[PDB]
């Protein structure tokens, strides 16, 4: 359901 | 939030979303109290009856948000956790007494039109504003109904309730570290926090200096927006000496 | 210092649509 976030943050 | 409305842009710039890294999902609300410190409910991080015990690296904080699910490019900011601090006398076994925790960010967040800290009350603003009948404001991306989810941040204004009415509404033992809020059945109007609003702020705008203060933290309720039930909030001022001790100790 | 003063509201002397409901309850 959530738009993926930038990989940087993961 | 049940029976609330969409927030305006920038209406709650201290609102924080607690976000699980994998699977990517909302965990809780929270609030920004300085460029490095975030306030939430302890049960957002530690609740053994539900096998919940998160560590810093399990989590992210998303600040400046409006949309629940979208990645709000050039507006929200996402930060990693340096350390979690739970109140040492948080009572997860019984009644969520002292339901409060702090999160220190790895790096300071940049303030903007959408990102700005809330004040914490001093003794006098608390004594003046924490009165039955006085209204505060609760915000969150939690469920719209007890038994779905909002497109954007929701807001509801709710009156503080007399402590005997709080006590008489429930079989759980309430303590001085809690207050309750919400309309009575005979009041016509309704509204409540619900699942997913946990950890978000209950704020009041002081009429003395026109600043917003965080008086409570979404802690617990029995159902959402049920007639004759009330939402319970952590009493931030009563636990402020702990807050200060942590921030003074750990930066 | 600047806590609790929202850039898009208090800092520009704009009110949100329901803050007055809070003020009116502070009797
Ligand atoms: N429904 C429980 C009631 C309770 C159980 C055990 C101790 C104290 C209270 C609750 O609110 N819980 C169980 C533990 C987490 C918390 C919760 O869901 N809080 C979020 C919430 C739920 C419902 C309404 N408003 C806020
Ligand atoms: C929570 O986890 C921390 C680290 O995993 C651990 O020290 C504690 O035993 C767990 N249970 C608690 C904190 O009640
Ligand atoms: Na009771
Ligand atoms: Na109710």
């Amino acid at each position: 359901d959530f738009e993926e976030i930038p990989e940087e943050y993961l | 939030i049940v029976e609330g409305s969409d927030a305006e842009i920038g209406m709650s710039p201290w609102q924080v979303m607690l976000f699980r890294k994998s699977p990517q999902e909302l965990l809780c609300g929270a609030s920004l109290i300085s460029d490095r410190w975030v306030l939430t409910a302890a049960h957002c991080l530690l609740y053994p009856p539900w096998d919940k015990n998160f560590t810093e690296n399990d989590l992210l904080v998303r600040i400046g948000k409006h949309s629940r699910t979208r990645y709000e490019r050039n507006i929200e900011k996402i930060s990693m956790l340096e350390k979690i601090y739970i109140h040492p006398r948080y009572n997860w076994r019984e009644n969520l007494d002292r339901d409060i925790a702090l999160m220190k960010l790895k790096k300071p967040v940049a303030f903007s039109d959408y990102i700005h800290p809330v004040c914490l009350p001093d003794r006098e603003t608390a004594a003046s504003l924490l009165q039955a009948g006085y209204k505060g404001r609760v915000t969150g991306w939690g469920n719209l109904k007890e038994t779905g989810q909002p497109s954007v941040l929701q807001v509801v204004n709710l009156p503080i309730v007399e402590r005997p009415v709080c006590k008489d509404s429930t079989r759980i033992r309430i303590t001085d570290n809690m207050f309750c809020a919400g309309y009575k059945p005979d009041e016509g109007k309704r509204g409540d926090a619900c699942e997913g609003d946990s950890g978000g702020p209950f704020v009041m705008k002081s009429p003395f200096n026109n600043r917003w203060y965080q008086m409570g933290i979404v802690s617990w309720g029995e159902g959402c927006d049920r007639d004759g039930k009330y939402g319970f909030y952590t009493h931030v001022f009563r636990l402020k000496k702990w807050i200060q001790k942590v921030i003074d100790q750990f930066g | 210092a600047d806590c609790g003063l929202r850039p898009l509201f208090e800092k520009k002397s704009l009110e949100d649509k329901t803050e007055r409901e809070l003020l009116e309850s502070y009797i």
